[PDB]
């Protein structure tokens, strides 16, 4: 089964053309679809609520494959260092985001399924427990994506 | 370090939290 | 679940990625390049297409007969990339309307209809002039 | 009617076929 345009599901783009448009107008497809798009949109908040300052951030951080999981394991341990909310979470995002990016720019693209597949671990292994807790990702759809900032 | 960067987006991931929550 | 939160990990990179003009995958890279090219449309012809959606009348029981009309004459002749992107706009604005009318069964329908006309009679051509990656190439 | 926003669609994406050619 090698992908390519003859294995792609019409159905996945459709449902996916078809949440953006929905969630434009404050609607959504599915709650998964509304937990994406939500996440979507608080990381965008997220980063350009200190555009210029989370930049400058992420930039200080020096990857190379040799040292990006020491430096990815350092910051996400000490997010959540005294525990979880919603904010530190979307942060959570926004820094694999921005890693990523970064990796690439630097022709270091090994690293993009590496730092998802640390993303994915530490979510199921460390945060999931939490949000199933708290409620699962129906509560951030209802506070973050069915509510814009305070200001 | 990598340590004190993650403190300072735990600084905007709570003042971003301190928004909706 | 934990592939729930991998696909949710997916979703995001693959938004973050194509932001700077790069791909998670062909099938992120094609989303992406959909997501705009509606976007694209529909600011294009703002008003114009806002009025047309105004025209249709909407009930769960005979939305699906509107949307042969409207699909099969937009294809009448055939079909381009063009014709491919207010197809998908238009199921775009028929769920919209769907949900402002309080009529939200349809929108899971439509998707259905959408695929469906996808698959049978769209993919043949898409996949005749380079697939996809065509798309994605000349709507960035 | 429905066929004729078709066809005033059809004007729209044949004229973004003809930008995006």
């Amino acid at each position: 089964g090698p992908l390519g345009s003859m294995s792609q599901s019409n159905r996945e783009l459709v449902v996916d053309f078809l949440s953006y448009k929905l969630s434009q107008k404050g609607y959504s497809w599915s709650q998964m679809a509304a937990v994406k798009q939500a996440l979507r949109e608080a990381g965008d908040e997220f980063e350009l609520r200190y555009r210029r300052a989370f930049s400058d951030l992420t930039s200080q951080l020096h990857i190379t494959p040799g040292t990006a999981y020491q430096s990815f394991e350092q910051v996400v341990n000490e997010l959540f260092r005294d525990g979880v909310n919603w904010g530190r979470i979307v942060a959570f995002f926004s820094f694999g985001g921005a890693l990523c990016v970064e990796s690439v720019d630097k022709e270091m693209q090994v690293l993009v399924s590496r730092i998802a597949a640390w993303m994915a671990t530490y979510l199921n292994d460390h945060l999931e427990p939490w949000i199933q807790e708290n409620g699962g990702w129906d509560t951030f759809v209802e506070l973050y994506g069915n509510n814009a900032a305070a200001e | 370090w990598a340590r004190e960067i993650g403190a300072x987006l735990r600084r905007m991931a709570d003042d971003l939290n301190a928004q909706y929550e």
